[PDB]
RNA sequence: CAGCCGCGGUAAUUCCAGCUCCAGUAGCGUAUAUUAAAGUUGUUGCAGUUAAAAAGCUCGUAGUUGAACUUUGGGUCUGGUUGUCCGGUCGGUUUUUCAACCGGAUCUUUCCUUCUGGCUAACCUGUACUCCUUGUGGGUGCAGGCGAACCAGGACUUUUACUUUGAAAAAAUUAGAGUGUUCAAAGCAGGCGAAAGCUCGAAUAUAUUAGCAUGGAAUAAUGGAAUAGGACGUUUGGUUCUAUUUUGUUGGUUUCUAGGACCAUCGUAAUGAUUAAUAGGGACGGUCGGGGGCAUCAGUAUUCAAUUGUCAGAGGUGAAAUUCUUGGAUUUAUUGAAGACUAACUACUGCGAAAGCAUUUGCCAAGGACGUUUUCAUUAAUCAAGAACGAAAGUUAGGGGAUCGAAGAUGAUCAGAUACCGUCGUAGUCUUAACCAUAAACUAUGCCGACUAGGGAUCGGGUGGUGUUUUUCUUAUGACCCACUCGGCACCUUACGAGAAAUCAAAGUCUUUGGGUUCUGGGGGGAGUAUGGUCGCAAGGCUGAAACUUAAAGGAAUUGACGGAA
RNA sequence: GUAGGAUAGUGGCCUACCAUGGUUUCAACGGGUAACGGGGAAUAAGGGUUCGAUUCCGGAGAGGGAGCCUGAGAAACGGCU
């Protein structure tokens, strides 16, 4: 077997070609192509997006372990579209409150689901700047209302 | 056949035995059989595998008849070998 | 292993050692030339006039005896048809499975292996044409593959 | 292609600055001035010996050749006093370590000195742009038969 | 069809090898051919080998030591530019130390050690270890 | 909390605090990209029998590739370059006893491009023969003349690719030499005197794409003399020239002549075609075949009908029933019509590119295998464009319709059951004219090539057997037996070769990775969908997403458990 | 292509008259680029892959598109219409 792929001395175009054809079953490397995360994906392609928040939800847990996962219905600022943010540590959606900026981070999963939350993307950083991690220790603390 | 063959001198038989094509050099095993008919005192270099209607030099006699391989002789036909 | 067919044959002609002449089987080469050339004016083509040579006379091989072939000898002399022997059989096949397609218009099997005549009758041409046997800018294919033939 | 009429425009054509004198009396009356192109290139005798014009001539005109010196083969020969040459070439790939087969065009500028046909191999120098894209105009048809007298196989 | 006839002859060899034979037997003989063997014979990895004639294209025997290992030969004839050759010997050959990159070259067809002296590469053939 | 695995359900080492403790440390976390890891994009370097993956099949232009063959070998000197042989030496250097290694000149049937001339350096020389140890140690020296010691101009180069060294690829960057920014990251500085002046530096290397330059002639292609219109040249004629140099200088004409070019004829030479690939085509030969088309023959077998006979039921059942006639249905016997099909034969049998193809004979062409001292000489291998076929069903349009028989009626069973089972039975099934172009079109194994381990068979060719029998006396065909031979539809062991393993003699010769090619796949789903294209009478086909979702989906086997399996 | 016109000059740059070419599966043409090009950057066995708005070199632009003065040099925008 000469095993598929030409291996003539003057096989080059070819190959680069297949090599193309190839390159879109790998996902990653289409993602990068389209433009989806330019196209779709809440965020434009970023780290980080402001969004409002529109409302505070308990969101049900997926499977194993069962619980409600204190959730925010947030609004991007910049496109306008509607996501649903997780917002970490004990309590914290107090914190955040209703009506807030506040700003969305991706959860870990280049998009995609975290664990256990089910349709549910975003950790919630910054609350009307501040920062939800500092609010919980009480290092720093809240500007007033 | 195993190991140490020595491959330039075979014994005879086994290159026999092997394809006309598939010994050391490549040596047909077709002959001119010089064939004498019953009729005129003349002999015809025969290929034993003829391909024709094998007639005299002239005379309409018939010597071989072409079977697929090595022609048959027909009738009571006398012959020498190449 | 052929062409066409998924048949990986080795009928072949062996062919033997000498490139000298075998000694005993006498005659002239100039004799062997005269009766290809007379061979030729009759209508028989260089392959049939070479197995004649070797079947009732003392002949091996034209190459051996005389030094040419037997294509050479007759262009050599002014006799080799226009249209090369193989090719032509080809040519007439073809035409010939034409004809019998015509004759019976549901035929798959027919038209598969005409199909493949005809094929193979191109590569022949091309090659050919690579050559410079058959003159180029000629396809020899079907309506005018009669008028070819004859 | 095309060629023969000579004088054939609505204008009517003389290699300029370059006098018929109508006074003296030579044989040749067309004062026939001629460019030795050099690089190791001859005058083909067809333009010294000839009647045409051509400013973009190169052995018969105001063309000067210089820079590159490129070779090819000749695809068309259908526009006029002109060959399309196509060089072929290999285009290496390092992240294979292998070739391409490369096609570029090269539309040249022919002098009547010379019978270009198609598949003919052709020398060709780099000259004055001109046209739109000839840049370049052919000195030397290498291929000058190709089996063309030699085409017929019967003894 | 039979391609790199020189590649085949490589492949029979090597098999003989695995097997234990003591010697081999090749149909087309070509010069490439010849020459392999002969660089192999002078490296030390093949005994005698003898072309016969065969009134037509050629058939070689050879005599296998054992020594051998491998007998490759890489597939399109790449084109090496000398610094090149390090690189090939690394991705080939097992160890700095010894084997040896039949590769031909304008001088003749050559080791890679042989060419590095030479100061002349060319394009690969094959590989011995 | 937890990237993931997961922890949480009154004993949390995972949540929330203290102590301990770890890691990193003036940093450390998080988010998204991206590189590595990813041989999970593979040229190096992956997979496709089953895990995703071989187009159903063959044809086929581009492309990619492609058998072997033309200058090999020996001698004779001559340059180096490090190990050696002592340091011959004031830790370094110069030869010899030696070496391998890399060149160069040559000579070997051998030209390295050839000449028109410049410079002929040199002596191949020998013109006077001797400055002089008894000499072939040594050179003042110029008519014939070795030209390689260089030019300076022709003539015309087979052309590439490949590789060589070189010249060019701005600095910064990168690599990198030097140097005490106190160290470094850096920076191009510095360093030394009488400290009156002097003085090292500011390197080198990379970048390979394309162009330029030169050496090399292996590899790979290309090219040339086969109507030789061929090569040379003491040809001998010629033909077309072109044309400068002297005839005082202009305009001629023709010369001598020296350079083109072009047909003759004379000579010269070894005058000119490599093989004929267990490559390929084609002829020939006997054959082989359930290969294809068209044409006929059988069995028939079922069904309806005809005539024929006989008086209670026969059909059907899965255990069981419904269901049909009796004014003999069925059953018995002869026919007729129709369109079907083509058993037995029938096999680890044969053919065909697959789909597929089994009664007869005939016709019509084609085909593999074989055999061949036949013929051509690279026509060859695989293929994106496009092409040829292509099961069944369906389709339109025609013929038939026996049975089974999606639809539909209908009889039971079960909590129910328009489901089996049951009875019937439009469309079809079958065919003929058009399409369609799909299949578990599956060997779930692309093609071509080569090589590696035993064995018997088995089909088709073909050899040899004083073999056996046929028997019309020797026979000669035929038909076996046996051995070998090539050929396709096929077991056992070890695997050292493989493989995840079932298994595999290929699915082997693969981390010891490269014979030649086409095609396909990249977690599962969403989805063969959406969309657009395109192809169709349609049904559908080819083509073909993403969003979003999810931690498994698979494969193989192992032990279990289980099974209205044995 | 021929001729003109123009230009600092070459040139279908433009005009007249004629010819029918020219490019293309060795992907022309079209579409996209969250593309200014290169030096280079990140990663770093070898091969690579991704990034390069950005200190250097080029190129474009001065809200958009147009036009021009002056001037050796601008189709300038810290000139004009
Ligand atoms: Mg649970
Ligand atoms: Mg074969
Ligand atoms: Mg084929
Ligand atoms: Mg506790
Ligand atoms: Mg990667
Ligand atoms: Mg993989
Ligand atoms: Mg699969
Ligand atoms: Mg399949
Ligand atoms: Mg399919
Ligand atoms: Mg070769
Ligand atoms: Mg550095
Ligand atoms: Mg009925
Ligand atoms: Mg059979
Ligand atoms: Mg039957
Ligand atoms: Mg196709
Ligand atoms: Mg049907
Ligand atoms: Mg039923
Ligand atoms: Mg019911
Ligand atoms: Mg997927
Ligand atoms: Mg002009
Ligand atoms: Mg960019
Ligand atoms: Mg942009
Ligand atoms: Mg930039
Ligand atoms: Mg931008
Ligand atoms: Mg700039
Ligand atoms: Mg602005
Ligand atoms: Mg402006
Ligand atoms: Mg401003
Ligand atoms: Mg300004
Ligand atoms: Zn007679």
């Amino acid at each position: 077997m000469g095993k598929g792929k030409p291996r003539g001395l003057n096989s080059a175009r070819k190959l680069r070609v297949h090599r193309r054809n190839n390159r879109w079953a790998e996902t990653t490397y289409k993602k990068r192509l389209l433009g989806t995360a330019f196209k779709s994906s809440p965020f434009g392609g970023s780290s980080h997006a402001k969004g409002i928040v529109l409302e505070k939800i308990g969101i049900e847990s997926k499977q194993p372990n069962s619980a409600i996962r204190k959730c925010v219905r947030v609004q991007l600022i910049k496109n306008g579209k509607k996501v649903t943010a997780f917002v970490p540590n004990d309590g914290c959606l107090n914190f955040v409150d209703e009506n807030d900026e506040v700003l969305l981070a991706g959860f870990g999963r280049k998009g995609k689901a975290k664990g256990d939350i089910p349709g549910v993307r975003f950790k919630v950083v910054k609350v009307s700047g501040v920062s939800l991690l500092a609010l919980w220790k009480e290092k720093k603390e809240k500007p007033r209302s | 056949m195993v190991l140490v063959q020595d491959l330039l001198h075979p014994t005879a038989a086994s290159e026999a035995r092997k394809h006309k094509l598939k010994t050391l050099v490549q040596s047909p095993r077709s002959h001119f059989l010089d064939v004498k008919c019953p009729g005129c005192l003349n002999i015809t270099t025969v290929f034993s595998h003829a391909q024709t209607a094998v007639t005299c030099e002239s005379c309409s006699t018939v010597l071989c008849t072409p079977t697929g391989g090595k022609a048959k002789l027909s009738e009571g036909t006398s012959f020498r070998r190449k | 292993g052929r062409m066409h067919s998924k048949g990986k044959g080795m009928s072949s002609s062996a062919i033997p050692y000498s490139r000298n002449a075998p000694a005993w089987f006498k005659g002239s080469s100039d004799g062997v030339v005269e009766q290809i050339i007379k061979y030729a004016r009759k209508g028989l083509t260089p392959s049939q006039i070479g197995v004649l040579l070797r079947d009732a006379h003392g002949v091996t091989q034209a190459k051996v005896i005389t030094g040419n072939k037997i294509l050479r000898i007759l262009k050599s002399n002014g006799l080799a048809p226009e249209i090369p022997e193989d090719l032509y059989f080809l040519i007439k096949k073809a035409v010939s499975v034409r004809k019998h397609l015509e004759r019976n218009r549901k035929d798959k099997d027919a038209k598969f292996r005409l199909i493949l005549i005809e094929s193979r009758i191109h590569r022949l041409a091309r090659y050919y044409r690579t050559v410079s046997v058959l003159p180029p800018n000629w396809k020899y294919e079907s309506a005018t593959a009669s008028a070819l033939v004859n | 292609s095309t060629e023969l009429t000579v004088q054939s425009e609505r204008a009517f054509q003389k290699q300029p600055h370059i006098f018929t004198n109508p006074k003296a009396k030579a044989n040749r009356k067309t004062k026939r001035w001629y460019k030795n192109v050099g690089l190791g290139f001859k005058t083909p005798k067809t333009a010294i010996e000839g009647s045409y014009i051509d400013k973009k001539c190169p052995f018969t005109g105001l063309v000067s050749i210089r820079g590159k010196i490129l070779t090819g083969t000749v695809v068309s020969t259908r526009m006029h006093r002109t060959i399309v040459i196509r060089r072929d070439y290999l285009h290496y790939v390092p992240k294979y370590n292998r070739y391409e087969k490369r096609h570029k065009n090269v539309p040249a500028h022919v002098s009547p000195a010379f019978r270009v046909q198609v598949g003919d191999i052709v020398t060709v120098g780099q000259c004055r742009p001109i046209s739109k894209t000839v840049r370049f105009n052919v000195l030397k048809v290498a291929s000058a038969t190709g089996k063309a007298n030699k085409q017929f196989a019967k003894f | 069809t039979r391609t790199s006839v020189l590649a085949d002859a490589l492949n029979a060899i090597n098999n003989a090898e695995k097997t234990g034979k003591r010697q081999v037997l090749i149909r087309p003989s070509s010069k490439v051919i010849i020459k392999f063997l002969q660089v192999m014979q002078k490296h030390g990895y093949i005994g005698e080998f003898e072309y016969i004639d065969d009134h037509r294209s050629g058939k070689i025997v050879v005599q296998l030591n054992g020594r051998l290992n491998k007998c490759g030969v890489i597939s399109p004839r790449f084109n090496v530019k000398i610094a090149d050759v390090e690189k090939w010997t690394a991705n080939l050959l097992p160890a700095r130390q010894f084997g040896y990159v039949i590769l031909t070259t304008s001088a003749g067809i050559m080791d890679h050690e042989e060419a590095h002296r030479k100061h002349v590469s060319g394009k690969i053939l094959g590989f011995v270890y």
